[PDB]
RNA sequence: AUUAAGAGGGACGGCCGGGGGCAUUCGUAUUGCGCCGCUAGAGGUGAAAUUCUUGGACCGGCGCAAGACGGACCAGAGCGAAAGCAUUUGCCAAGAAUGUUUUCAUUAAUCAAGAACGAACCGACCGGCGAUGCGGCGGCGUUAUUCCCAUGACCCGCCGGGCAGCUUCCG
């Protein structure tokens, strides 16, 4: 629910910005040609678009799930290539993917 | 539907007991042993004696409206044998001959776990 | 430490003793006052011998304080100065209680002015009455005494007393009661047996002087009163030898008076006075039960043990050590008196005025106190001795007898003519006994204890007629309902064959009728008409009405039963049958059906592991229970894209429907995402699947939302939430910059744990509690209604008020668990007004789960970290070291406002119920002032669905679009749509930093706006603080103030249509 | 528990597993772990539950014996006690039996113990009550869903 | 004096075991007792006979008490100097092996005497192959997963010290 608000406005050329600074008027929001919507009748309208589309929801849920999984898969595929394989200066990175169990890097384990 | 009962058939080598109670087994309907029908101690566990015992109980259940029975076959158990006696078969067979409906059969012979 | 606990106990005793005792300087001037009184009394003029009938010698301005109903007497009167003046009572004994200090003075009658036959036909009582009258005339003119008055000594209307008080300053410290007493051995003790006579029937009632007839009835109460004056000095002498020597005995005696004072068991006629326990402790010293080296606390520990275990109405005890063959037997006193005590002189019952019901109430109070003393816990001293126990606050229902003149007619129906003759003309005290005995037998199964109010001792000034028995006061009965036995609506008698059935037919009369039952027995039975449980709670009202009419000729109009008058506050506009628990049961059964449907649903990738309800309805704490609804089609719009309805612009706002939240847990698995936002995607998909399967297998209207699913079943709407076990753990993952991944609590993490884990537990825990205590639901709903009616609903959570309501039923240590909604509500106000929340946390021992060792540990931790805790802390076994239910709860300011309101609302509500006339308006404590608020906004009744829930019934209602005919519904009604709550959220969002908004969620027609003084002062230009503020040049500098005139017109624009008018003051 | 005119109204009293099914699971080349707990419900009912489980041979396993060490057995046993305890004292009698009919407790135990040692044939074999609360008529009423008849006086 | 023995002693690390001691607890069976239902017999034999029964035996149900015992899972597996050791949980002390780039530095072996405990073909004859129990090292892959509790189950190779088999070599 909006309250008191701030605004960023972009014009095509800087002279328009100067015209906005030099502008002086009452700036009526609601007029007969373009009424601006409020009141009880508005909350009915806000109840109208509050109706969700089950098809749209499923597509976005599928799309977000479709996008999520390769990133997990790509990290796993990258990790499996990087497991072992000491780099230059001969550093070997300790991972959970080896056969020797290792101490987790967690505060709870450190205190134990 | 069928009015059900529980029939207890204790089958010892010495004697045969047929006993019918309700579903909870607390109220007794009829109980006849092998000794009631044959007037001889040799034949109390004989199959013929058990058949007479089953027939008397089966007709008794008819006048009470009992039509189907659950069966609990039991041996002497304990340290002694765990085999049903000779009277078990004939009394079981005679119950089906009289027209009594047969439900589930189960062996409730007391089986010890620790030897004495 | 046990030594520290004893140290805490001993200091508590000492500080209590000092405040209830009297100072040495006050003793001295009281000794000075009595010396002046003794100097004054000894110089009185004498009068010559006159016939006792002739009373013309007394001047105008003084009246005889006896009413002298039979005016014919057979004696003569002479006045002489008192022979001996003796100060008696507890003043010289050293046991005086601070609120009332009284000094008793005995006046030894001269022998030469009394006759041998003065003990008959009230001659002694008459001569004593006029002796006081002559003294009162000669003492009133004296300027020493500020006030002089007449009263009754020892609670006897036939024994008046004289009151003297000092003038000017020191007026209230002490009062002196003047008690004339006969010579020591003037009368014969053998002439004053309970079985002997001293009032002849011919003089009392007959016109003939020597009418022959039946033997004269014994007059035990008359004999006790005459002997009572003769033994005045003997009590003081015995107590000086035994009690004065040993200290600590006085401490126990002084402590006993406070205990009797708090429970209202000492004052009134026939009350268990402190004089009695002083004789009781003397009797205990005679035995081996109490020894002289005892301390004050152990004496009260000892004395109440005797009261709780000894029933003195059947087994009397004697203080007489001597055992002579020619000594009166205890059997005779039992036939004459209900309570039988004895003195060294056997003839003195010393307990002739206390009733069996009064003694039973003492035994009941003694038993309750013993449990507290046996248990070891903190504040037991506070609960035992400083907690008042009013009769209205100690009993579930109260009953009033408005006209006491009608009780005289009750004496006529029953047979109390010998008893009315014995006690003079006091018909109130005569019929008090049998009537309570009649009722306790008729209500044996439905009651635990029956109590009756005692008439206060009157005080009237000289030159006024003494008060009559009719205007002595008002009689009130207290009922302690027994929880089991209220469920039955029948009182079962014996079978018709055996002859005790005829006895049953006598007690119940025409209402006794024959019945047969499925067990096969024919039985006499009486059936009442009680459909609802609240009506079953008023079954004793039907019982008491019928029996008094049949057995006392006391009409139903003379009985005012105060039972459940507050039930209208949690009911419909006109529906007094039930208080709503019946609707609560119907909703609960529907939830069980829905749980069974979910427990068995097929096609889910993961099956259901647990179903829990998290709504006030399911724990019986909903103030207005819901009902199944059927929306009206022509009242609405319909989308036609889903089966959901839309509110219409021209029609009024539709009826309010609130879904019930249900928490569902699925099977654990390892295929869940380990990402915070990805779990949100899976949960929303589960909402879609659950709605799809539900509508296919059972044909239910289900709407899928990203956070919940709304299901319509049997006219009810349920909100199903699916939760994941490890989601709170995932929210606690915080990778630190240094390179370590830790687990820390988060506000989002804390909130999810509350809604899915803590909330279901309390809902299940309180649901089980209602099973043991059916009255829990009524008290809790009335508690919420009062708080929300005081416009303080905001800030007080629903669960917090349930916990304090549950605290009454789990820890009513002074009292018994409540059985009526009204008695719990009174205890609710008392707890809020008197609890010290600053230094004490409230414990709610749900199904035990906490021992005393843990409790003392938690209280130790409570004081160590009081600053980090909220101002109010409630301790439960599941929610321990903190109160998550009040962390976002009410602030300290509105906390003190409620305490002031609760302390204010309690007295007149107590007075309203205790008034013999019907309460003028039960809704007085439910209306808010509407005076302190700066701006008041009125809302249209057209757009408020919750308008029938108002405290003041409007009697006119709008059409809300519902179908009266029950049945299924194919379209969804609008869920949770009410403009007053939408309007408040907009107000508190835009103008929260500037003002505070107060509203009543149940029928609120006005919103209270209170400005914040700190925000309205001028401030420098801060960009974040420019919300609703304008710039001034009054001081020549740019500063900030809220734009009041623009705010007021925002109140009208926001909420157009629903808002009617806005008024601003000051 | 109560009789209402030719209608005996009953309540749950206990649960047991049949003899033949019990004998069939107990095999020879595996280890069996058993535990028992005493738990009180929310509505005052006190229960004793017995649980039994058997180790599982893996598909690719070549070793003929599938035996669990002593500490693994105790760790398995400790988890079994905690799960049965937590699944009863939080709920009431009505909820527990609804869980017990499809044996949701046994499946939950089986999944949790896969880390220690794989298990199968996990069941709750017996349920007993040790203490019952005071009989209240209304509590029976939701489970199963009088004044008498008038006789004329002579 | 040096080294630090495929000589010995001690510490340290994580595990392991029907090893021992003290409490605690559960499970059927059997026996006895209490109450309810039913009515002439029940038991035992090769056939009987001792016994129990109308004051109700036996059988069916509910509950209580007592003394033993700890199946199936249980294996030529494990532990202990031997005799011996099997429900659960808590507590006390001890020990084997393995791991060790720790410490001391010959402190050792076998033994009459003496002490503790004690049911009721042949020979130190080098090796090999399979399994099996515990500890450790390395590994392609499956299978679960860790708030606490916990980091495993399976397969393959290898190193020790054990319980045992099938075989060879030497005197
Ligand atoms: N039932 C009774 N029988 C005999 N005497 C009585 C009875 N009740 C009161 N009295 C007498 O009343 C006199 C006045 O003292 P009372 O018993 O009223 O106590 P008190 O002085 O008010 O003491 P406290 O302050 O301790 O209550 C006493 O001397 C006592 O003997
Ligand atoms: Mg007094
Ligand atoms: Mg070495
Ligand atoms: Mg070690
Ligand atoms: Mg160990
Ligand atoms: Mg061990
Ligand atoms: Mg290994």
């Amino acid at each position: 629910v909006p309250g008191f608000q701030v605004a960023y406005v972009v014009f095509q050329k800087p002279s328009g910005v100067s015209a906005a600074l030099a502008l002086k008027g009452p700036l009526l929001v609601s007029t007969e040609s373009h009424p601006v919507k409020s009141g009880i009748h508005k909350w009915i309208s806000d109840y109208a678009d509050s109706v969700p589309d089950p098809e749209a929801l499923r597509v976005e849920v599928d799309t977000f799930m479709e996008a999520y999984d390769q990133k997990i898969a790509e990290e796993e595929a990258k990790a499996k290539e990087e497991e072992g394989v000491p780099d230059e200066e001969g550093w070997v990175k300790v991972t959970r993917r080896g056969r020797r169990p290792v101490l987790p890097r967690t505060e709870a384990a450190s205190l134990r | 539907e069928n009015v059900f009962g529980v029939c207890h058939i204790f089958a010892s080598f010495n004697d045969t007991f047929v006993h019918v109670t309700d579903l909870s087994g607390k109220e007794t309907i009829c109980r006849v042993t092998g000794g009631m029908k044959v007037k001889a101690d040799r034949d109390e566990s004989s199959p013929y004696a058990a058949m007479l015992a089953a027939q008397d109980v089966a007709q008794r259940c008819k006048e009470l409206g009992i039509t189907a029975l659950h069966i609990k076959l039991r041996a002497t158990g304990g340290n002694r044998t765990k085999t049903p006696g000779p009277g078990a078969q004939s009394a079981l067979r005679a119950l089906a001959r009289s027209g009594m409906k047969i439900g589930r059969i189960e062996d409730v012979t007391p089986i010890p776990s620790d030897s004495t | 430490e046990i030594l520290f606990h004893s140290s805490l106990l001993r200091l508590q005793v000492e500080e209590l003793l000092k405040e209830v005792r009297l100072s040495e300087k006050k003793k001295d001037r009281i000794d000075a006052f009595l010396r002046e009184v003794n100097q004054r009394v000894v110089r009185v003029p004498s009068v010559p011998e006159t016939e006792l009938t002739d009373q013309a010698w007394l001047p105008a301005g003084v009246r005889v304080p006896l009413h002298q109903v039979p005016y014919a007497v057979k004696g003569c009167f002479r006045f002489l100065p008192p022979a001996q003046v003796t100060v008696v009572g507890s003043y010289l004994l050293g046991t005086c209680i601070r609120p009332d200090i009284n000094v008793d003075v005995a006046l030894t009658m001269p022998r030469e002015i009394l006759q041998d036959k003065d003990g008959l036909n009230q001659r002694y009582f008459r001569k004593r009455a006029l002796y006081l009258a002559h003294l009162a005339h000669h003492l009133a003119q004296d300027p020493l005494f500020g006030s002089v008055c007449f009263s009754y000594t020892n609670g006897c209307h036939l024994k008046p007393s004289l009151l003297l008080r000092p003038r000017g300053k020191d007026e209230r410290l002490v009062t002196v009661r003047l008690h004339p007493c006969p010579p020591p051995d003037f009368f014969r003790p053998c002439r004053l047996l309970p079985t002997k006579n001293n009032v002849r029937s011919a003089w009392y009632r007959g016109q003939s002087p020597a009418g022959d007839g039946s033997p004269e009835p014994p007059t035990p109460r008359y004999n006790t009163w005459v002997l009572q004056d003769t033994v005045l000095e003997s009590h003081l002498q015995l107590l000086s030898t035994i009690l004065s020597s040993a200290q600590g005995l006085k401490d126990g005696v002084a402590l006993l008076k406070v205990w009797l004072r708090q429970r209202e068991l000492d004052k009134g006629q026939g009350g268990f006075t402190g004089f009695l326990v002083s004789m009781l402790v003397v009797f205990l010293v005679s035995t081996r039960k109490i020894h002289t080296t005892m301390s004050g606390y152990q004496v009260l520990r000892s004395v109440l043990q005797f009261l709780a275990t000894t029933d003195l109405t059947v087994n009397g005890i004697s203080l007489c050590l001597s055992s002579d063959p020619s000594l009166p037997a205890l059997a005779d006193f039992h036939q004459a008196f209900s309570v039988v005590f004895l003195d060294s002189s056997g003839h003195l019952n010393l307990c002739a005025d206390v009733t069996a019901s009064t003694y039973h109430q003492v035994q009941h109070e003694a038993r309750l106190s013993m449990m507290l003393l046996d248990s070891r816990a903190d504040d037991g001293f506070h609960l035992l001795l400083m907690t008042p126990k009013p009769m209205i606050r100690a009993f579930d229902h109260v009953l009033h007898l408005r006209p006491l003149s009608r009780l005289q007619a009750a004496c006529h129906r029953l047979k109390l003519w010998p008893e009315l003759q014995d006690n003079g003309g006091d018909y109130v005290s005569a019929a008090l006994g049998p009537l309570t005995t009649l009722l306790e037998q008729g209500l044996g199964a439905r009651l635990n204890l029956l109590a009756h109010s005692r008439p206060p001792v009157p005080e009237w000034d000289i030159s006024q007629d003494p008060p009559k028995h009719k205007d002595s006061g008002t009689l009130t009965l207290g009922l302690l309902l027994r929880p089991e036995g209220l469920t039955s609506v029948l009182e079962l008698g014996p079978e018709a064959d055996q002859p005790e059935a005829a006895k049953f037919r006598q007690f119940w009369g025409s209402r006794s009728e024959l019945r047969r039952f499925q067990d096969g027995a024919i039985r006499e039975a009486v059936v009442w008409e009680a459909a609802s449980m609240s009506q079953k709670r008023l079954i004793p009202h039907q019982v008491v009405t019928h029996l008094l009419a049949l057995h006392a000729d006391i009409p139903e109009t003379c009985v005012h039963y105060v039972g459940g008058p507050l039930d209208a506050l949690i009911q419909g506009l006109k529906e007094t049958s039930s208080t709503g628990e019946e609707a609560l049961v119907a909703a609960v059964r529907c939830y069980d059906d829905l749980s069974r449907l979910l427990w068995g649903l097929e096609g889910l990738p993961l099956t259901v592991s647990a179903v829990q309800g998290a709504h006030p309805v399911l724990r019986y704490t909903e103030v207005f229970p819901p009902t199944p609804v059927r929306p009206a089609f022509s009242f609405y719009e319909t989308l036609r894209e889903r089966s959901s309805l839309l509110p219409r612009l021209d029609k009024p706002c539709p009826a309010y429907v609130e879904p019930m939240t249900v928490v569902c847990h699925l099977e654990g698995s390892g295929q869940w995402p380990q990402d915070a936002e990805a779990v949100q995607r899976v949960r929303a998909a589960f909402q879609l699947r659950l709605a799809e399967l539900l509508t296919q297998q059972h044909g239910l209207q289900c709407r899928a939302t990203a956070t919940h699913t709304d299901v319509l079943k049997d006219g009810f709407v349920f909100r199903i939430r699916v939760a994941y076990q490890r989601e709170p753990q995932i929210l606690k993952e915080v990778q630190s910059p240094e390179g370590m991944i830790s687990l820390r609590d988060t506000a989002a993490s804390l909130r999810l744990e509350r809604d899915t884990r803590q909330l279901p537990l309390l809902t299940s825990a309180l649901h089980g509690l209602q099973q043991q205590h059916p009255a829990f639901s009524g008290v809790a709903r009335l508690a919420k209604r009062w708080v929300r009616a005081q416009l303080l609903g905001e800030g007080f959570a629903d669960e917090s008020l349930d916990l304090v309501a549950a605290a009454l039923f789990l820890h009513p240590e002074p009292f018994t668990p409540p059985s009526s909604p009204q008695v719990g509500f009174l205890r609710f106000l008392f707890l809020v007004s008197t609890f010290d929340w600053k230094n004490n946390p409230l414990f709610v021992n749900l199904n035990n789960e906490l021992t005393v060792e843990e409790q003392v540990e938690i209280r130790s931790g409570f004081l160590a970290a009081r600053a980090q805790l909220p101002v109010m802390v409630i301790v439960t076994p599941q929610d321990r070291k903190n109160s998550v239910w009040t962390q976002d709860g009410p602030s300290a300011q509105i906390l003190q406002q409620l305490v002031v309101l609760a302390a204010e609302a309690l007295p007149m509500l107590e007075k309203q119920l205790m008034d013999p006339r019907g309460p003028g308006d039960i809704r007085t404590v439910f209306r808010p002032p509407l005076d302190i608020y700066d701006v008041l906004i009125r809302l249209s009744p057209r757009h408020i669905p919750r308008h029938r829930q108002a405290v003041d019934s409007p009697a006119a209602s709008f059409c809300r679009g519902l179908l009266s005919q029950p049945g299924p519904s194919s379209l969804m009604p609008v869920l949770g749509y009410d403009p007053p709550q939408l309007y408040l959220t907009q107000l508190r969002e835009a103008f929260g930093d500037l003002a505070l908004f107060f509203y009543d969620q149940h029928g609120g027609e006005v919103i209270g706006v209170l400005w914040k003084p700190t925000s309205f002062q001028p401030q420098p230009f801060k960009a974040s603080s420019t919300k609703g503020r304008m710039v001034m040049s009054r001081g020549g500098e740019l500063v900030m103030v809220p734009n009041v005139e623009a705010i007021l017109e925002d109140f009208a624009v926001l909420g157009e249509g629903l808002v009617q008018t806005v008024e601003a003051r000051s | 528990e109560d009789v209402q005119g030719k209608n005996c109204l009953t309540n749950f009293h206990g649960m047991d597993l049949t003899r033949d099914k019990m004998c069939s699971m107990v095999k020879k080349w595996q280890t069996m772990i058993e535990a028992h707990v005493d738990v009180k419900t929310t509505d005052g009912y006190l229960l004793r539950l017995f649980c039994v489980g058997f180790t599982k041979k893996r598909n690719n396993q070549i070793r003929k014996t599938s035996y669990a060490q002593h500490q693994q057995v105790r760790q398995i046993r400790k988890k079994m006690m905690e799960i049965m305890t937590r699944e009863v004292q939080t709920n009431d009698l009505k909820e527990v039996v609804n869980k017990l009919i499809p044996d949701s407790i046994g499946k939950d135990i089986e999944k949790a113990c896969q880390s220690i040692y794989p298990l199968h044939d996990v069941f709750v074999r017996k349920v007993k009550m040790l203490k019952k609360p005071k009989f209240e008529l209304g509590k029976l009423m939701e489970l199963h869903g009088e004044t008498g008849a008038k006789v004329e006086r002579a």
